[PDB]
């Protein structure tokens, strides 16, 4: 099922830049297929992997990459595919979410990493755009967000405004071997503003 | 399955009837709820003499155990005006201060600020100095005097400054090209603006700063932190109350 | 030509919240243009459309195991300053007002793999001298039989019932309007599996949401911390 | 019949800036007809309308030499509180505001005798590391073949593109509504003249004027001299 | 601008009653539907739709015996500071005022056996020198004749005589506006039975309404008691 984070994505450039905005049609913008990590039975509720887009893995991005490298701001949405590779006879559950502005990440700043959440949190992570991945239901989570931000655009070396959070609520019980953790990440209507010079 | 009443079957609830409405979700109501007084710090008269600092007004990033902190922590982008209510209180004799005037003046988001007194006043040999940027001009400044005053107060509205069309309450970023620790949750300009308290008192008492928030705009939900710890399992908080059994 | 006018008594006073608003001072300020996903105008409207995990022992879920039966395996007592409530977004909004109304809607997520099987019996037990210990005795009250492998989500509304218009939010030792009963989960029957040895226990993930017909009313200021 | 009347806390104080006039006391003055040409309502109009030269190096102008080539000729950074924005009316109108918003208009009147033949590449640089050292560099971006001999006087806009609505005014240790960028001139060709000891350089003026959606807003006190 | 205002000199005073409203420092409470059966809007109302039952020598009745004639065996001047008024609803609601106008409504209700008869004759005498010590002297009077065993119970009206508008509610040593004459009841006949052994005496309870055209003005507060 998809699940709009606030609202769904548009394409109106930015109202803030009088110089050429550059539309990233959808075969210049592809998708990027990542392994986000592997839920084991010994991390518990609370434990979070946090996935700021995209800033750790934008040099993975291909395409995406290689353009907005070039240019100073940036405005997209994303369209993102959470899964996991469990048996039937795997227990536990997830609560992936997209936050908008996420922050505690002691300044490991727009670097996927893991930690663990404090418990209001964890308890009401629900309260953002969500999915819960209960592991005798489904195996998937989709979730599309649009841009958003303090201003009509950003540079995503400096902002990454959407993070994805992928949290453990019941912990892995069943079968001994890990579930692994896969994310799909499609950048989706990117404009892009002022190209840099060259690197010489 | 089944869905209402009755028949105990694997599934069925029973029935419920909603209740009627009475007081219509006023109360919360996010703009209602902003828009009063909130004692939010407290602050240090400047003297008039030297070169002060002044102070930023921002109620964002609050941990005090207040209301008003969590609540403004509740959202992720907050846009409102602003009301102010400053007043002086004494902290030793009242009798101390045959005068008293408490120059305040208010800068928008991005002000200059660098003052030092440069503005003479004489009369009969002595004379008495003010800051280049206490004076009276483009920018708001309000004189009040506080000896014989009923209140020793002032107070009026101001608008939203910032050149953000809204307020990170949270930022997944820095505010600056170069990522020092420092510039992390920040981005310029994600405030109120800035005042400047100067006064002959200084010493003598301090000022106690209200902030009212007309027309706020909150975005992006977020948690809210839970205020008091939490109690044995199965067992209820018993806090002291009006109500409560004589 | 001077209008005679009468200075009230509560004249140069302060009064907080008056209905009215200070002189402007910075005029003419026309703001840019928010466009912005995600605006709320009201806490209840979110605290209605979302759900948290409760507080259970410091977990967002209660387990079955293999061997449970009678004994009640949660146990609340309806009152917003209850424990398992205590991380909850409800429950939190909720310190900001004096006094509440309406229905919670909590809803029970199984989350025991897809081998396994179990039965809950939920109840909500009205005020009385001192709560049911096993589910025969409870079974008297309003209940519903939850069989996971029918549905895996189950939805329980915990009414309100009261003389009263309105309870307290601030609970203390009890009174007519403090507390409103007790919410609990039997095990029906045990957890089943396949092999106990892969599977001999399944967590029910346990959410809080505000009912259609929950409101909070009177704004109030924070108390000592407690 | 006194009227019930709540005299406010911030009662008798000054409030320099308030909505509104004093009393008169020298009524009915009729005032003779002001007929006089060139009455201006705003600022930002005559900031538009008008040009004032750039201050390079103190002189309103960068020259060309028969030797040039690679290096930039003319680089300020784009900010109001920039040096080469000096003595212009745009900035100097702008040291009474806060913020502003929008483009500036640059035009290079290349004043070297009509023997006299030059080629410019002029860049708008965005943000970034640290500023191109040489033009093959700095033609990645956003730029404009200026060949004098087709037309003496070239507009380049330099413009607005941030994530702010607004940016400073006033400038300080860089942040992200500080600066936009860099304005450089490079030199495509080196001066070639007729006789090269006749004309051995050419000075190219620069002029700047506020583009069609400049705009300056939220006025501000002069602070201490720097 | 500012409005020229003269401060009248009962300027920071508290009068009490003023006829208008305090500043509203919390808005907007919506209180819940009180439907409940038995409001009262004016309390002339329920004394006039309501009895109480009279204080003769402290006991809400008078008594006739099979040994009466002459003598009166109810007396009481009409002014609510009367004592047989007491303990009744109308005296005390009465005390809340300074004036009253308008009549009083008393019906006496013969509790004697159903084997008992006795005729009363009661009378209502204007103020005089000295009130009436036996009933043929009282019978010149406003009088009716009360033949129990015809109507078991009998309502007199004492009426409003005076030349002023209102009379005191606080009565004191006599004036033309403090009292306004007494109320009595004779025995025409005494209390006549089946059997004087088991029957000798019958007791009349005594209670007072007040009339249709009662009413009370002039709210006043408490005096010292007395």
């Amino acid at each position: 099922g998809t699940t709009y984070c606030y609202s769904k994505p548009d394409g109106r450039p930015p109202s803030t830049v009088s110089d050429p905005v550059t539309r990233l049609g959808p075969t210049l913008s592809r998708h990027y297929t990542f392994k986000v990590g592997e839920w084991p039975h010994s991390q518990s509720h609370g434990h979070a992997w946090i996935c700021p887009l995209p800033s750790d893995k934008l040099k993975k991005m291909g395409s995406f990459h290689e353009v907005v490298k070039a240019h100073h701001l940036v405005k997209n949405g994303w369209d993102v595919v959470v899964q996991v590779n469990a048996s039937f006879a795997h227990s536990g559950a997830l609560c992936v979410a997209a936050v908008p502005e996420y922050e505690h990440t002691h300044e490991k700043a727009l670097k996927w990493s893991e930690l663990e959440e404090p418990a209001y949190t964890y308890q009401q992570l629900s309260v953002f755009p969500h999915q819960l991945l209960n592991l005798r239901t489904n195996s998937s989570v989709h979730l599309v967000m649009p841009y958003i931000g303090p201003g009509p655009t950003t540079n995503l070396t400096l902002h990454n405004p959407w993070t994805i959070v992928i949290l453990i609520l019941s912990e892995l019980t069943g079968p001994g071997q890990t579930v692994p953790v896969t994310m799909s990440v499609a950048p989706i209507d990117a404009m892009v503003n002022g190209p840099l010079p060259n690197p010489e | 399955v089944t869905n209402v009443g009755e028949d105990g079957e694997p599934g069925e609830t029973e029935p419920r009837h909603a209740l009627s409405p009475v007081d219509m979700h006023v109360h919360t109501d996010v703009s209602f709820l902003l828009d009063r007084f909130f004692d939010v710090e407290t602050l240090e008269l400047s003297n008039l003499t030297g070169s002060p600092a002044t102070h930023v007004l921002d109620p964002f990033g609050s941990t005090a155990q207040l209301a008003w902190a969590r609540l403004l922590n509740t959202c992720t982008y907050f846009f409102s005006d602003l009301e102010l209510s400053i007043q002086f209180k004494f902290t030793t004799t009242p009798s101390s201060v045959g005068e008293g005037f408490v120059w305040v003046k208010w800068f928008p988001v991005g002000a200059p600020t660098k003052t030092t007194d440069a503005w003479q006043l004489e009369g009969g040999g002595n004379s008495v100095r003010i800051q280049q940027l206490a004076v009276a001009g483009m920018s708001p400044t309000v004189v009040f005097k506080i000896a014989g005053s009923r209140s020793q107060a002032c107070g009026f509205s101001v608008p939203y400054t910032s050149m953000w069309r809204v307020v990170p309450v949270f930022y997944n970023g820095w505010g600056a090209p170069t990522k020092e620790k420092a510039t992390y949750n920040w981005l310029p300009g994600a405030h109120f603006g800035s005042i400047l308290l100067t006064s002959d008192a200084h010493d003598k008492g301090g000022c106690y700063l209200r902030y009212r928030f007309p027309r706020a705009n909150m975005y992006c939900p977020r948690p809210i932190p839970p205020a008091f710890t939490r109690p044995a399992d199965k067992t209820r908080h018993k806090f002291p109350t009006n109500i409560n059994k004589q | 030509a001077p209008i005679r006018v009468v200075s009230v008594p509560e004249s140069d006073s302060f009064m907080s919240s008056v209905p009215d608003n200070s002189t402007p001072l910075y005029p003419k300020v026309v703001v840019p243009p928010r466009q912005v996903p995600g605006r709320f105008t009201n806490f209840i409207d979110v605290a209605k459309q979302t759900y948290s995990f409760c507080s259970i022992s410091g977990k967002p879920y209660f387990e079955v195991t293999n061997t449970s039966g009678d004994e009640p395996l949660f146990q609340m007592d309806v009152s917003l300053s209850a424990a398992e409530l205590h991380g909850t977004y409800v429950a939190s909004l909720s310190s900001f007002f004096a006094q509440y109304r309406g229905s919670l809607n909590f809803n029970f997520i199984f989350t025991g793999a897809a081998a396994t099987k179990a039965k809950f019996l939920v109840a909500f037990v009205p005020p009385h001298s001192a709560a049911p210990k096993t589910r025969d005795e409870a079974m008297a009250c309003i209940h519903a039989v939850w069989d996971v492998g029918l549905n895996s989500a189950f939805s329980f509304n915990v009414p309100y019932s009261s003389p009263a218009d309105f309870m307290a939010v601030y609970s203390a030792e009890a009174t007519v309007v403090n507390v409103s009963g007790w919410l609990q989960v039997y095990a029906l029957t045990a957890l089943t599996s396949t092999d106990i040895a892969v599977n001999s226990k399944g967590r029910v993930l346990v959410a809080v949401s505000a009912g259609p017909d929950f409101s909070l009313r009177h704004p109030v200021d924070l108390p000592d911390k407690q």
